[PDB]
């Protein structure tokens, strides 16, 4: 999709292993 | 400056790369007689090679390699003349 | 004969004309496979998949005087593929 | 931004057409202080280049 | 080098490859001076013989290298080493080196000769003596080319003469090298890498100097062979 | 093989020596010991080294497996000489014949092609078509011993 939406407020953390 | 000092430096520079010249052409002058690539100290002492992998390096990852490199261009076929290719019929 | 080289875009575009010369007499003489053997040198066109956008990107730089020559080009060098493909066709199997 | 891939944010906006130049000023920040960053081990002619 | 194969199909024609068109190769198949196939061919002859090998692409001036002579250029300016204090000796670069052993190829029949020998011709009951050119005109000509060739790449790239033009993150490769096998008891870390930094740029200034007394060498030869 | 003196004008004419093939694999195999003594024969090929290729050497020839038999035909380092034998003075085995190689041998090899150090030969694969073979030292010119792409 060409719509980008900022949300900070709910991210993965790309520097961990998965739970 | 005085250009007496100037012209005596560049003087002595130009003389400073040619005897780097004088290096180089002298080793390129020191290629090889084939007895001594083929290892033969005199013709009553004759000697053997092509019996090691350093013979004919392969092209192999970690050797002294480009892999894939050529040695001959890529072969141009040209045909027989037809006016030939004729009378192979006729031998 | 004199060491005289030019503006690299004009320079290039004179040497590329007068090797297309070479190429369109060869063609012109009926020796086909000869314009082949230049074409392939020249790189004014794909003969690969694997080289269509190496000519394409080619093309963005290339000069008008080259791009107008480009459609001919292409017939000249079907036309030997072409012609290669009836020669193949015409090599009966009763001597080839 | 999970990865910080300020190169990347840069192109994402700008294919995007959305422009904050508080965003944008602040990438080329992020950009550049990188590139100081990671130069560090370098003499400040080979930094500059 | 050409040769010919003949089958009962007809001529099979082809040529023995020159560590140039090997180059010539590697250039067009890396698109550019600058895949690891470059980087194999700068290890498989050493840095200044594939220097001088770059310089032959470089300088030429036939329409079908046009873009070769660019990425010969890129290739020998990125690979051809950096000036070094072997410990002490000053190493020039192998594109240093690969320049001096250009000039060497080029003049390689000539450097050493008079340009004259002395002859006699024997005009019926008369020999006569006449002073004629050692070189043929031709052999000065081919010569005239290839110099001129390596005078314009040294004049077109004099400003780059010094220049560390290399991306940042191979230096630290080499900073880690040296560091190895040094250990004077009671001496500064902080003291001996600013004389190895004073060392380095006093290995650049050599070459840079060096090099600039070779270019005006190339001129002094383009000058010469064109009067002669 | 046989051995001719063209005078040093190049307008006389007496011959020097002659060698014969039981000869020449007697001496490859009292050189090359580990080496069999078919692959020193038929020699399939002479070729000339010339006098801007070698001083101390003077001919080459080639067999059927791939072997390269260096002669000597004047004193080593005397190049005003006049010939007055034909010494085997080196043997060349082709690719293959090392221990730990993973290259094929030529082998039939029907024609045979030298001219400054490079090596080109023909050998049949099947008997419809053919592998020509190039080796040169080109890429390691100066190194002792020979080392060859």
């Amino acid at each position: 999709i060409k719509k980008l939406v900022l949300k900070n407020l709910n991210n993965s953390n790309l520097f961990s292993p998965v739970n | 400056m005085p250009a007496s000092t100037s012209a005596a430096a560049l003087q002595e520079a130009l003389e400073n790369a040619g005897r780097l010249i004088d290096r180089q052409l002298q080793e390129d002058r020191m290629y090889p007689d084939l007895s001594e690539l083929l290892m033969v100290s005199a013709p009553n002492n004759p000697t053997v090679s092509g019996m090691s992998d350093m013979d004919y390096p392969l092209q192999g990852p970690g050797l002294l390699s480009v892999p894939n490199l050529p040695e001959i261009s890529s072969i141009r076929r040209v045909p027989l003349p037809p006016e030939l290719v004729e009378q192979f019929g006729h031998m | 004969a004199q060491g005289i080289s030019a503006n690299k875009f004009v320079d290039s575009t004179f040497y590329l004309l007068l090797d297309l010369i070479t190429f369109f007499d060869e063609y012109h003489s009926g020796h086909i496979d000869r314009a082949f053997d230049i074409i392939e040198r020249l790189k004014l066109v794909p003969l690969n998949q694997e080289s269509v956008e190496e000519r394409v990107a080619a093309f963005r730089n290339f000069s008008d005087e080259i791009r107008h020559n480009l459609s001919e080009v292409l017939l000249a060098t079907m036309n030997i593929l072409f012609t290669q493909f009836k020669r193949l066709k015409g090599t009966s199997p009763s001597s080839s | 931004d999970p990865f910080k891939l300020a190169e990347c944010k840069l192109a994402i906006i700008h294919c995007a057409g959305y422009s904050d130049p508080i965003l944008v000023q602040t990438l080329w920040q992020d950009i550049i202080e990188k590139e100081l960053s990671d130069s560090v081990t370098l003499s400040s002619s080979d930094r500059m280049h | 080098k050409k040769f010919v194969l003949l089958s009962a199909q007809g001529s099979l024609m082809f040529h023995k490859l020159r560590p140039v068109d090997q180059l010539r190769h590697l250039l067009v198949s890396n698109v550019g001076g600058d895949g690891e196939e470059i980087e194999r061919f700068f290890k498989l002859h050493q840095e200044d013989q594939a220097c001088a090998t770059c310089l032959i692409l470089a300088c030429s001036t036939a329409a079908c290298d046009r873009e070769v002579s660019a990425w010969a250029t890129r290739a020998f300016f990125r690979y051809g080493g950096e000036a070094q204090m072997r410990f002490p000796e000053i190493v020039y670069s192998g594109k240093h080196n690969g320049i001096c052993i250009y000039f060497s190829r080029i003049m390689g029949n000539i450097w050493d000769a008079s340009l004259v020998v002395e002859r006699i011709f024997k005009s019926g009951n008369r020999e006569i003596t006449a002073i004629e050119s050692s070189v043929p005109c031709q052999l000065l000509e081919s010569v005239l080319q290839e110099l001129k060739g390596l005078q314009e790449f040294l004049d077109r790239n004099s400003q780059f003469a010094g220049g560390p033009l290399g991306n940042p993150n191979t230096t630290a490769k080499v900073q880690q090298r040296l560091i190895g096998f040094m250990r004077p008891e009671n001496g500064n870390p902080q003291q001996m890498q600013q004389e190895l930094q004073r060392k380095f740029h006093e290995a650049q200034l050599s070459e840079k100097i060096s090099l600039q007394a070779i270019q005006q060498l190339v001129r002094k030869s383009y000058q010469a062979l064109a009067l002669w | 093989i046989q051995v001719y003196d063209l005078g040093q004008d190049g307008q006389g004419m007496s011959r020097v020596a002659s060698v014969s093939q039981n000869a020449i694999v007697s001496a490859a195999g009292n050189i090359a010991r580990t080496i069999d003594r078919s692959v020193f024969k038929p020699i399939v090929q002479i070729a000339v080294i010339e006098n801007s290729e070698s001083l101390d050497c003077q001919l080459l020839a080639v067999t059927h497996a791939g072997v390269r038999l260096y002669f000597s035909t004047c004193p080593f380092r005397q190049p005003l000489a006049r010939p007055n034998t034909l010494t085997l003075v080196h043997v060349r085995l082709p690719p293959g014949f090392s221990a730990s190689s993973t290259v094929e041998k030529p082998s039939k090899v029907h024609r045979a092609l030298y001219s400054k150090g490079i090596l080109l030969m023909a050998a049949s694969e099947n008997e419809d078509n053919d592998i020509l073979w190039c080796v040169n030292h080109d890429t390691f010119p100066f190194q002792k011993p020979m080392m060859e792409t």
